[PDB]
């Protein structure tokens, strides 16, 4: 038992759970909220905008799965759905950067609007508060300064890089004194959108509403939502001689060190072990070391593709799997 | 059994292509040059305007929906644009004087 | 009239310098040794015999 | 065959039927055909429906059986050393079907230190889920590789790999599921013999209750093949470049 | 093409990094390894998006019709 | 069982005669119209 | 209130409620999953998993099968509503360590 | 030209499920079916 | 060489043979009402059974 | 019993176009050949 | 013009000759991920290695993985090009495992997998024959001028050919009633008035 | 209206019908017609 899953060259073991009663005589370990109460435990490491990583202590496999899970599945976000194109004589034909639009992030969070209702036909489907609007007209044209030829394409043609920052946002009635105090931008203003050549211009304007993750991929609000498992180092017999220094460089730099008193390698800070597993070719560190990794140790790492804090889509996350849970309490169960 | 499919690859034409106007013409959307390269493929410049991409492959039994050599991808990643492919077809007509 | 081979030298894409064949529109990476009868480009193969 | 609609846009049909077809799913197209009748369309099912020919004409023999993963899936389960919880014997017996087949558990195989099910209850529990199911089978056969034993003292139960399997009242004894077992080519299979004593009917509803299980099961188990475990050990070096 | 806006994989964006990589190169002469992961690409799922990324829209724009 | 698409099942058809043991069905069926699945395309009345 | 959800099937259900077989629309694995795990530390139930039919279409079927002792239905009632708690003292210990920082 | 039951003098043909019958607008009986074409 | 001619190998003998049908009699015998053989092999039973 | 109920239910039932079945089973894919 | 997406039935490539088609199409909370959370793109199974006996695959994924991290193109030529042991010491040095075989967490269930993974980018490029132009059904439709048979060919309305291969194959059922109903009443029926006396 | 437009002379002209097939200000004979005013709709996945 003891939690830890025990790798090896060719195998892991007990990955399951075995933390039920009815597993042995003794039925110890029962469901008890107070007795998990004092067990649990958060840890938060390094947080900053943009990006999270805190710790999660003593959960089984399960309820910590669907939490990843429902980080890039369910809590919504917005981007674009309807591109109504104009005058458009580039040379990145209509549905390929229609496409790229879909795929920018927005700054503005969800809970601001509402859900659009797709029974309603298309002439009030897109209310007031449900849809907001945004925009960009742009025409290359020649610069006329004095450079010499072939050189930088961004002084013989202005505006002929177009990028995320050109998308003007165009406010609709009854909201501009809602959004007066945050104007909406791209998270990142500054990708390439498209290039054109003078005598070449698009206009359009696009429909960004209020979309699920679980049905597009452009609404998704994290980039990627992972976790890991505390890796875990025991050691036999002390390590002495030559050895210590063979020991040490089949590890990345910082996560053992040589004990400076006497000849023995120690395990330095750690969590910045990843598995090479390169001690088991050695056949020499065979007995020395049974290495593991703990089965209730979850390095949470997060971060957002810029559409609102790490912190709070995690918060979102666990508050609507209750509301996804206590829904179906209240429905009755028919034959 | 590659040497009579990789006439069938699909990618780039030439830099021409958005001018030319042939019968039956497909596309792909984003190419990429591949990973491991060879002698051969630099001295035709090949890599200069390549035909398919180099995704992420895990090797594996899943689902069952994979038992001789079938294909399992995910729906995000077609979503973020894996290889829209892009028809592109001619049509003809003559304008034609009678005797009268 | 002598229908002829692309990249030949009777030929304008002849040593190009791809801006003779920037105004031509013609791809740099183009081989040549066909022939454009009337539409539809065509290639002879190479036959052999005993 | 019967018919089911399906929002997408290609044929789809159940894998192991593959093995008549012998196709290869690399762009080969089938056509299908229906009958125009009201007689001709109870013609097609009494004769040509795939419950009557489970066997080929050609021996006698079963045709459609396990194709070249389904062995593997079944063989990691039934491994002398695959041990269960209770938790995830229910997670495995709750596979094979979709929730509606009852089911009753028979007592773990080690019984002390913890209860421990073993990988070949599971499998006795997709021939006969419960006692109102009436399959009940006998039956002796070797594997495909059978390393024989003392041979003049043990019998062939007793070799040193699993070996000879041995099924006594619908449990697994001894044995694993190696394509001799339950695959195609040998007349002495599991499949043959619910057919031989339990009709069409139950020998159908019997291995499709496997290949639910071993799609859903053993990419949650994982399975993969690399440099290490096709690459030459340095003892096979040295010995290569003598002999 | 023009670089994809996102990765093909996990997803986050690199739009704004095509540009960097070639400044990246013209000025302080590099190795285009340590080039980019100082640009903050640790995954390579997302390196592989802009190595293999051959740009022809600047092949296709000298084709333009209006001179 | 195989499965099949439903843009070839709304295009091969069968024909079925109308009884008094399915006419409640085919009701239900035909005001379907040839546009989603459930329904018909042609229709042959004894006197037609 | 609705009843497109949670719907006992009565072809594989015994005479009392001591095994049923419930059908969940519009739930995947994220919900199945963690559902699985509450239910298995109940010290009743002998039996209790799911299974998706087929992708394509959007349904789950959840297994409870127990002793005699309680009917399977309170079970998964008391189960469903244990989560609920479960969800609470994670968000609980959670916030006041942002707060605090 | 003319429908046998209403009399129709327009005739519509089909190309959605390439049946290629041919239905007077007004009642929807069709005029004719399996078409002979010239190959 | 073998795919071309086994289709047409087994086409062939097809049409010699194609029409031998047991009667209720137990007795094969062909569409002209002949005999060929009186039981199928030595006693008559189903080959594939 | 079931030893002459596999036997009985083994003989050949009249009807079977055994002429068809058998040419199709036969078709399938110093020194002489 | 139009373009379309990979969805299922798509014949794809794999440059060392491997004709595959697409059999579903998963989101991204079923498919598995590494301890940094990459998600793999195309799923193969194991099973065609030992067969097919290609080598090269299992060593040009090593090839590229190393030379993404290292951040260099790497050559793959005949007779030649970059070995194996140069390229072991090169990811080793990343921190992953020294011949790719890496170990990744299930998505479905949350815990590891009890085998190891074999993971790295390969190149997978796309073939021709999309299936959206070759789905064809015929119901009912267009007859030749001199047979009053279906035509052939799919765009001439198609309607296919039942050969004489399977005539041979449905009396060996001994089916004998859609034998009719398949060669004249869905195909060919047509009703002719004989005299009986000099008959003809 | 924008109506014909030259291939590399690239000069907008509206041709009067069934008087010319050749362009202005260039004997070049091949002219593209131009991409409408008309708005279109698309979606964004
Ligand atoms: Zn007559
Ligand atoms: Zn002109």
């Amino acid at each position: 038992m003891s939690n830890i899953v025990g790798i090896e060259y060719n195998r892991v073991t007990n990955t399951t759970s075995t933390d039920f009663p009815g597993f042995s005589k003794d039925a110890e370990n029962e469901w008890n909220v107070e007795k998990f109460k004092k067990d649990f435990e958060v840890n938060i490491s390094s947080l900053d905008a943009r990006e999270a990583n805190f710790d999660l202590i003593n959960i089984d496999t399960s309820i910590a799965n669907a939490f990843r899970r429902i980080m890039i599945s369910e809590v919504p976000s917005v981007a674009a759905e309807y591109v109504y194109f104009f005058n458009n004589t580039s040379v990145i034909q209509d549905e390929v950067l229609a496409h790229r639009i879909g795929l920018v992030p927005l700054k503005v969070d969800p809970d601001m609007l509402t859900w659009v209702d797709s029974n309603l036909p298309d002439d009030e489907k897109f209310t007031d508060e449900n849809t907001i609007v945004l925009s960009l007209n742009v025409k290359c044209t020649r610069n006329p300064d004095a450079p010499k030829g072939s050189t930088d394409p961004k002084e013989l043609y202005n505006n002929a890089h177009v990028y995320a920052r050109d998308l003007k946002f165009e406010p609709q009635g009854r909201q501009s004194t809602t959004f007066a105090d945050c104007p909406v931008v791209p998270a990142d203003p500054d990708i390439l959108l498209a290039k054109l050549r003078p005598g070449q211009e698009i206009s359009l304007k696009a429909h960004c509403i209020l979309g699920i993750g679980g049905d597009h991929a452009k609404f998704s609000p994290v980039s990627t939502a992972s976790y890991r498992l505390l890796p875990q180092i025991n050691i036999l017999q002390p390590i002495k001689g030559e050895s210590a220094r063979r020991f040490q460089k089949c590890f990345p730099p910082g996560v053992i060190g040589i004990d400076e008193g006497s000849d023995e390698a120690y395990v330095k800070d750690a969590r910045k072990d990843t598995v090479s597993r390169e001690v088991l070719r050695y056949e020499e560190f065979a007995d020395k070391v049974k290495l593991g990794r703990v089965r209730n140790h979850f390095i949470f790492n997060v971060e957002s593709a810029g559409a609102m804090t790490p912190e709070e889509i995690f918060f979102k996350s666990v508050r609507i799997l209750k509301n996804k849970a206590e829904y179906l309490k209240n429905c009755p169960i028919t034959q | 059994y590659q040497c009579a499919m990789g006439k069938q690859a699909i990618g780039a034409i030439a830099y021409n292509q958005f001018k030319r106007i042939d019968t039956l013409l497909y596309l792909m959307t984003y190419p990429q040059q591949p990973m491991v390269k060879t002698k051969t493929i630099e001295l035709i410049d090949y890599d200069k305007l390549p035909a398919g991409q180099n995704a992420t492959v895990a090797v594996m039994s899943y689902s069952g929906y994979d038992i001789e050599d079938a294909l399992v991808l995910n729906k995000s990643s077609i979503d973020r644009g894996f290889g829209r492919c892009e028809t592109r077809r001619k049509t003809t007509t003559v304008l034609k004087r009678y005797a009268n | 009239r002598m229908p002829i081979m692309l990249r030949s030298n009777k030929c304008i894409l002849y040593d190009a310098d791809e801006s003779k064949m920037a105004k031509l529109n013609e791809c740099p990476l183009d081989p040549g040794g066909y022939f454009i009868v009337n539409g539809t480009e065509k290639v002879i193969l190479v036959q052999e015999q005993l | 065959h019967y018919a089911k609609i399906r929002p997408w846009r290609t044929f789809r049909l159940n894998e192991c039927v593959c093995t008549p077809y012998n196709a290869d799913f690399d762009g080969d197209e089938m056509n299908l055909h229906v009958p125009q009748t009201e007689e001709a369309r109870a013609e097609a099912i009494n004769l040509m429906g795939v419950k009557n020919n489970l066997l080929t004409p050609k021996s006698g023999e079963p045709i459609i059986a396990a194709t070249q993963d389904f062995i593997t899936g079944s063989y990691l389960i039934s491994h002398k050393d695959s041990f269960y919880d209770r938790a995830t014997l229910t997670q495995l017996l709750s596979m094979m079907s979709d929730g509606i087949e009852h089911f009753d558990i028979p007592p773990p195989a080690i019984m002390k230190p913890y209860y421990l099910w073993t990988g070949k209850q599971v499998f006795s529990l997709l021939i006969k889920p419960n006692h109102n199911s009436p399959v009940v089978i006998n039956l002796d056969a070797k594997n495909k590789v059978f390393v024989p034993p003392k041979s003049k003292s043990l019998p062939n139960e007793m070799s040193q790999n699993d070996g000879f399997v041995i099924i006594r009242g619908s449990q697994i004894l001894s044995g694993v599921m190696d394509k001799s077992v339950l695959g195609d080519g040998k007349k002495h299979s599991v499949f043959y013999t619910i057919l031989r004593d339990y009709g069409p009917q139950e020998a159908a509803n019997a291995m499709n209750r496997m290949a639910k299980l071993c799609a859903r099961f053993l990419g949650n188990r994982g399975f993969s093949i690399g440099i290490n475990d096709v690459t030459p050990a340095d003892d096979l070096k040295q010995k290569k470049e003598e002999l | 093409m023009i670089v994809p806006v996102r990765c093909f994989s996990c997803g986050k964006v690199v739009g704004d990094k095509w540009e960097s990589y070639l400044n990246l190169l013209q000025e302080d002469e590099l190795d285009e390894g340590t080039a980019l992961s100082r640009l903050g690409l640790k995954r390579y799922c997302c390196r592989r998006m802009i190595l293999t990324h051959v740009d022809l829209i600047e092949k296709f724009l000298r084709y333009n019709p209006l001179e | 069982e195989v499965a099949v698409p439903d843009r070839v099942a709304k295009v091969l058809t069968y024909p079925e005669k109308v009884t008094r043991y399915n006419r409640h069905k085919l009701q239900e069926l035909i005001v379907n119209g040839p546009n989603v699945h459930p329904g018909a395309n042609y229709l042959l009345k004894r006197n037609e | 209130p609705d009843r497109e959800k949670i719907k006992l099937l009565t072809q594989a259900t015994s005479e009392d409620g001591t095994s049923a077989s419930f059908q969940i629309v519009e739930e995947d694995h994220t919900l199945g999953n963690a559902l699985r795990y509450v239910i298995m530390k109940n010290p009743d139930v002998e039996f209790c998993g799911y299974s998706i039919p087929h992708p394509s279409e959007n349904l789950l079927n959840i297994r409870i099968q127990t002793y005699g002792e309680t009917t399977a239905v309170d079970a998964l009632q008391k189960g469903l509503k244990d989560l609920m708690d479960l969800c609470d003292v994670v968000e609980s210990k959670f916030t006041e360590k942002i707060k605090s920082m | 030209p003319v429908c046998k039951n209403c009399h129709g003098t327009e005739f519509e043909r089909d190309l959605s499920n390439a049946n290629n019958d041919l239905v007077c607008k007004a009642c929807g009986v069709v005029s004719e079916d399996n078409p002979i074409v010239s190959e | 060489v073998k795919t071309a001619e086994t289709g047409y190998m087994s086409r062939r003998l097809m049409k010699s043979l194609e029409d031998l049908s047991c009667q209720y009699d137990n007795t094969v015998r062909t569409s002209a009402n002949g005999i060929v053989q009186f039981t199928y092999g030595g006693d008559g039973l189903d080959p594939l059974e | 019993e079931i030893a002459l109920f596999k036997y009985r239910k083994a003989r050949l039932e009249p009807g079977t176009a055994i002429g068809a079945i058998g040419a199709q089973s036969i078709g399938e894919p110093m020194n002489v050949t | 013009r139009q373009n379309r997406r990979p969805e299922l039935g798509d014949k794809f490539s794999s440059r060392h000759g491997q004709k595959g088609v697409c059999g579903i199409i998963v989101k991204q909370e079923d498919m598995p991920f590494n301890d940094q959370g990459i998600v793999p793109d195309i799923i193969m199974n194991p099973h065609g290695f030992p067969s097919r006996m290609t080598v090269g695959k299992m060593i040009e994924l090593i090839s590229g993985k190393a030379g993404v991290l290292n951040g260099t193109l790497e050559y793959g030529t005949c007779f030649g090009g970059s070995k194996l042991e140069d390229m072991s010491k090169i990811l080793v040095d990343q921190g992953f495992n020294y011949s790719g075989k890496d170990m990744l967490y299930s998505g479905i269930t949350g815990e590891c997998l009890q085998a190891y993974i074999f993971f790295g980018p390969i190149y997978y490029q796309k073939l021709k024959h999309m299936v959206l132009d070759k789905m064809h059904a015929r119901a009912r439709g267009p007859r030749a001028v001199l047979t009053r048979q279906p035509t052939e060919g799919r765009s001439r309305d198609g309607g296919l050919r039942l050969g004489e291969m399977e005539r041979d194959c449905v009396i060996a059922y001994g089916a004998s009633q859609l034998l009719l109903e398949r060669l004249m009443i869905s195909s060919d029926a047509f009703e002719v008035d004989v005299c009986d006396k000099c008959g003809l | 209206t924008l109506k014909y437009i030259c291939a590399e002379c690239s000069s907008k002209l509206s041709l009067s019908r069934t008087d010319a097939v050749r362009c202005k200000d260039c004997g070049h004979r091949i002219l593209l017609k131009a991409r409408t005013k008309r708005l279109v709709q698309f979606e964004a996945r």
